[PDB]
């Protein structure tokens, strides 16, 4: 049981699929002249 | 952290063997999740974090209580924190960008002052 | 200890490039006035050309496998 609790808190080999990660900072579009589904989501006033 | 601090405090410098093999296990444990942004998510981000505080803690810890020894696997624990920076970088808006390479640098620092201690 | 021996010997340095670059001994012959054991010169040749003397994967075993593992004037000495 201690040693599961720990695997649970401190998985090792569980989590890391392939470290490839991008890195770059993810960019949002605001702009108001295209209508789609997630931008209606973000943005109300239509 | 605060128990294992607290213990490796109580036990300083005067050795024993039950310790020095539950820290051993704990940062055999804790070493492979150390500085791993696999998915960058701020929730995940900010346990990492204190993973690498935990781990820095332990390293810490294990050398307060095996202090003037001059064993080897805590020897090879402490060289392994130390080399390898890890990180996004490598394998495992100007103000903005100085300000993205300022943590990532001053996380390096941090890590660094524990591993030389 | 030795060198100054050497440097008391007068022939030793034309003859010991001529050994550095295997010159043959008609060469060697021609401006040379004392014999040379021809015995000795492929012998010392000999000893001069004597030469006996899956990424993120294996980063994660390597990086544990390889600083885990604890494996317990001048240079001048090449």
């Amino acid at each position: 049981g201690i040693n599961k609790v720990l695997d649970h808190l401190a998985p090792s080999e569980l989590i890391k699929p392939v470290k490839s990660c991008h890195n770059k900072p993810s960019v949002l579009v605001l702009d108001d002249r295209i209508v789609d589904a997630a931008t209606k989501d973000l943005y109300v006033n239509g | 952290a605060g128990r294992i601090l607290a213990m490796g405090i109580r036990f300083a410098s005067t050795g024993n063997l039950k310790i020095r093999n539950i820290l051993l296990s704990l940062v055999d444990k804790f070493l492979p999740l150390y500085q791993y942004p696999g998915k960058q998510n701020l929730d995940f981000r900010l346990t990492i974090s204190v993973i690498n505080v935990l781990t820095n803690v332990i390293v810490v810890s294990l050398s307060m209580v095996m202090c003037a020894s001059g064993d080897l696997e805590v020897l090879r624990r402490v060289k392994y924190l130390h080399e390898v920076a890890s990180g996004p970088y490598s394998d495992l808006s100007d103000p903005t960008a100085y300000l993205e390479d300022k943590k990532d640098i001053d996380d390096h620092y941090g890590k660094f002052i524990s591993t030389n201690l | 200890f030795v060198k100054p021996y050497f440097q008391e010997r007068k022939h030793l340095v034309n003859v010991l490039l001529y050994a550095m670059l295997d010159l043959p001994e008609e060469e060697l012959k021609e401006k040379i006035n004392f014999n040379v054991d021809m015995k000795a010169l492929l012998s010392l040749v000999d000893t001069l050309h004597d030469s006996d003397i899956i990424r993120h994967a294996m980063l994660y075993e390597h990086i544990l496998n390889y600083y885990i593992a604890w494996v317990p004037k001048s240079s001048y000495i090449k």
